[PDB]
């Protein structure tokens, strides 16, 4: 169906209406999204349909059709754009600079927007463009506010 | 069954709402993907 670049709506029919479970990537032919929007399952395009291709739930990413195709990074300094997609309103592009998520095995960037669970898939953009990221997965802080990561996978 | 809808293209747009503190955070990840508070 459409393999156009940019952002989508990952939608849903099973539940009352028609529900906004997430939002993902086109980019190269293929759709990158966070495991937990779709769970690995089947998507469709119109009359066509995308078949997942890698995926991992601990990274909590996914791609259909082919190989994940995002490798840009967050140098650690400037500001970035979260381009959030919410459910039933428009697509919309938010500047902030991000935090650091410390772990055992390094640091991560991270975004402290609030947005609805249903924005998770909407990609984290530096100055050129480039997804460096998707929003989504990350902790709940003392104030009931999310903090996501900058949650990127490996370009083979 | 999940379906997708285009919701516009993938720029840099100048000039937008500029929020958003950037804090720095002691987390740990689990094996089920799930990012928890160390303190
Ligand atoms: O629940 C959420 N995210 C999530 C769910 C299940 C799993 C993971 C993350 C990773 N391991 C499985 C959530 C909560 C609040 C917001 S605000 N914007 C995105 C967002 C996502």
């Amino acid at each position: 169906g459409e393999t156009t670049d940019g952002v989508y709506r990952v939608m849903t029919r099973r539940l009352l209406g028609s529900t906004q479970v997430g939002v993902g990537v086109m980019q190269e032919g293929v759709f990158h999204t966070m495991w937990h929007v779709t769970k690995g399952a089947a998507l469709r395009s119109g009359e066509g349909r995308l078949d997942p291709y890698w995926g991992d739930v601990k990274q909590d990413l996914v791609s259909y059709c082919g190989p994940w195709k995002l490798d840009a990074a967050w140098d650690g300094l400037s500001e970035v754009q979260l381009l959030a997609v919410p459910p039933g309103e428009r697509a919309k592009n938010i500047q902030t600079l991000p935090g650091i998520f410390k772990t055992k095995d390094g640091d991560i960037g991270a975004v402290a927007l609030d947005y609805p669970a249903g924005t998770s898939g909407s990609p984290i953009l530096d100055k050129c463009g480039r997804v460096i990221g998707l929003y989504g997965n990350g902790v709940v802080i003392k104030n009931g506010s999310y903090v996501s990561a900058i949650t990127q996978g490996k370009r083979e | 069954d999940m379906y997708i809808e285009r919701a516009g293209d993938i720029t840099w747009e100048k000039d937008a709402e500029v929020t958003g503190n950037s804090p720095r955070l002691d987390v740990a990840l689990d094996e089920s993907g799930d990012f928890s508070l160390v303190e």
